[PDB]
RNA sequence: UUGAUUUGGUGAGAGG
């Protein structure tokens, strides 16, 4: 069902694209994987540490 | 303050001055070691991967 | 000169906003006559 | 909002009084500002006691660990609300899911 | 510059008495009345000093040798400037 | 862990790659052949190396 | 020495704001190197004016609310963030938006001037709920580049403002988005040469070929240091 | 709107064919548009000439073996590839060798003419081991930019050429390597800025500033059309 | 000669 709906939405069936390199504009070699997680902030911040 | 001179003051005072760093639960020798200080703009130790 | 100053300050490192000053002091508080 | 979530996400933040689930159904008057005016729907509303709801809504302020607990309204002015449904979102919620 | 003291531990083979053998050298320049043996590339008195010991010129031998040539000097000076 | 991934990435072979069995007269037009993109990380080859 | 030079043959604006630029005629090899550096210096540094002070009357702080709008003020500091605006003459202009009644505050409610453009007249603001509400805030539209935030801006500024302005940051830059292909180039006597097919995506305020042609300036004068001495 | 010009702050030579540019300090994130532009020019797109193809007597592909050699024809061919060589006026010379004797042949060994020189005699080309030896072969030299190595050319390539001609990697550019850090430099106030470090080793025939300045001017000339 | 109070101790929770 993730790689129907993948099918659904015009996006490559694996989950993975090619991506470029910002640095030198050169394919990365052997395509990675790009998606949305969900990430969170945990309130350990470091200018309560430092 | 932190006037505009200091820093200068402050890169001629760390140069060859090393530092020792120290992971909270040291359990043999190689948890303090010494290193000569880059300043980093920012709040947060950077440590080179292999140490 | 003998006189001291333990004005309650900013605390080292951090900046901010007032958003909020609350006040219920010695029956007294009142400066010009602000109370 | 959390694309992949689980579902529970709504139970959670109903359930933990951060938002401001309505009480009686019904409109909305929307004066907002300081508080979400809610008429209410006759076949919910008392004989006595006219009556229309008036939530409060905790703007910034403290919270135990120093963050900042705030609710903001989720409904337009005169648009229809039924009981049990959320009216203000709380803090890491959006509109009634729970987002950390 | 420095990275690593490993020839200045090759000529002082004890390698704890390199640190006591370059603290004299560089007691010797900081106070210290004293100018270097060798060409300074803004490096500060210990990296002189671990510098001064590298090139074979600094151990303990020579330090004890300029110390006795300071005493005998300042018994000369005390004596030709009395006597 | 990073790096022992890029080098096990990169000192490895493949059965045919991009310049498969040419000759190279040193390894520095090994990395321009690998740079210019004439040969790929992984492409077996006699080099002289001294 | 058999090189060439290229030209920008056909511009093609596929909406106001995002927008192809073709290249031509690129020779081997180039079109990977001059793709990448237009791609590096037009997402880095391109000139664009944005929202920088808020002066809203009656309202102290950022975190405070007001009588008759939906959104806090939190949230209108961040619909003004995303403005979009375009000055011609000037490089520090001061709007003025006033408006009362039930309904909601567009950007095109701003009292404008002659020589400021606000480029999205559907750009929602505000949503003002009270008929008896009003609200008039005094934006001031500076013009730079990169990124420069509030807490740096704290000190930086040198002209002693009065209190009471809240600080917005500075989002300058009008590029969002640009991809370059390299393509095979339809030469009538040539096949080994390619074209650029640089594709922006802007903020509505910046003229492609004239970013083009700024960036192009920026690399020149840049390489001039490599050019000239040594 | 101003952008921070650099001065070039070394040359730190360490040989004649090495240099290091140390450079500062430029906006963040330029010393990579910089050192990737230069780096792509410098590899694949700087003109020069070096030997493209070469006829030997007694071998028939380049997997045959001549007498009197200590090394094969591979290594006469990858040798040959080594061989820096410069032309002035013209840009397709060919060049023939012949040495009898016990000894090594060099680059000094070679015939030559008013057009063509050798930026390194020294470097060897063989060696002999029988006096009765008598090597030839037809140097012919080129003129391209770039590499261009030899098995895409055989792959190009569809005219029969007579059988004794030997095909080999074009090194036209002159620079053997190129590359480059980025490291980080402090005007007194921000230290979000980078300073360029760009390594550089060529063979003969060019000196890396001259080359560094080549392609930044093949790279402002390509530019040249649309600027203010 | 130009200024001041937690460590003390308990309980609860958290990080590596």
């Amino acid at each position: 069902e993730i790689k129907e709906l993948l099918k659904l939405g015009d996006l490559p069936t694996s989950g993975q694209i090619r991506l470029y390199d910002g640095r030198t504009g050169e394919q990365f070699e052997r395509p990675v994987t790009v998606g949305y997680m969900y990430m969170l902030k945990l309130n350990h911040l470091v200018d309560d540490k430092m | 303050r932190e006037e505009a001179v200091v820093w200068d003051i402050l890169d001629e005072v760390i140069r060859e001055h090393p530092v020792l760093l120290n992971r909270a639960p040291t359990l043999h020798r190689l948890g303090i070691q010494a290193f000569e200080p880059v300043l980093i703009e920012g709040k947060a130790i950077q440590l080179h991967p292999l140490v | 000169s003998d006189v001291k100053d333990s004005s309650l300050r900013v605390p080292n490192g951090v900046s901010g906003t007032v958003i909020d000053v609350q006040v219920f002091t010695r029956d007294g508080v009142e400066k010009d006559k602000r109370a | 909002k959390p694309l992949v979530g689980t579902g529970m996400e709504r139970a959670v933040a109903v359930d933990s009084g951060v938002t401001a689930v309505a009480k009686r159904g019904g409109v909305v008057q929307y004066v907002d500002a300081s508080r979400i005016v809610i008429k209410v729907n006759e076949d919910e509303m008392y004989p006595g006691e006219a009556g229309i709801d008036i939530y409060n809504l905790t703007k910034y302020t403290r919270s135990n660990q120093n963050t900042c607990i705030n609710q903001m309204p989720c409904v337009s002015l005169g648009e229809p609300v039924e009981r049990g449904d959320v009216l203000a979102d709380g803090p890491s919620t959006d509109l009634g899911e729970l987002a950390l | 510059a420095r990275v690593t003291v490993q020839d200045a531990v090759e000529k002082i083979g004890n390698r704890f008495d390199l640190v006591l053998v370059a603290a004299r050298r560089a007691r010797q320049m900081q106070v210290g009345g004293k100018d270097p043996l060798v060409p300074e590339e803004n490096d500060k008195t210990t990296v002189i000093a671990l510098r001064e010991i590298e090139e074979g010129l600094i151990n303990n031998q020579i330090l004890d040798v300029r110390e006795r040539q300071e005493q005998q000097e300042q018994e000369a000076a005390e004596l030709q400037a009395v006597t | 862990q990073d790096v022992v991934l890029g080098l096990y990435y990169m000192t490895r072979d493949c059965v045919n790659a991009k310049g498969e069995g040419m000759v190279l007269t040193g390894p520095k037009e090994a990395e321009r052949l690998y740079r210019s993109g004439l040969a790929s990380l992984h492409a077996r080859v006699k080099v002289r190396i001294t | 020495t058999e090189f060439l030079k290229p030209r920008l043959v056909d511009i093609e604006q596929v909406s106001s704001t995002h927008a192809k630029v073709t290249l031509e005629p690129l020779e081997r090899g180039f079109g990977h190197t001059l793709g990448n550096a237009l791609r590096r210096i037009l997402l880095s540094s391109m000139p664009g004016c944005a929202v920088t002070e808020v002066e809203i009357d009656g309202v102290l702080h950022e975190y405070s609310t007001k009588e008759g709008v939906q959104e806090d003020i939190l949230e209108i500091l961040l619909n003004l963030k995303g403005l979009a605006v375009r000055v011609q003459g000037k490089d520090e202009v001061i709007l003025t938006l006033n408006k009362s009644g039930i309904g909601p505050v567009t950007a095109a409610d701003i009292t404008h001037d002659g020589d400021v453009e606000i480029v999205k007249p559907q750009h929602v603001i505000c949503h003002l709920t009270d008929e008896n509400a009003s609200i008039s805030m005094r934006i001031k539209v500076q013009r730079g580049r990169g990124y420069v935030p509030a807490s740096t801006r704290i000190h930086s500024e040198e002209d002693e403002r009065p209190i009471g302005r809240l600080l917005v940051d500075a989002c300058y830059s009008p590029v969002e988005r640009i991809a370059y292909n390299v393509e095979a180039a339809r030469v009538e006597q040539r096949t080994d040469l390619d074209k650029l097919v640089i594709e922006m995506e802007t903020n509505g305020t910046i003229d492609p070929e004239e970013a083009i042609r700024r960036a192009a300036t920026i690399l020149a004068e840049q390489l001039e240091a490599f050019v000239d001495l040594r």
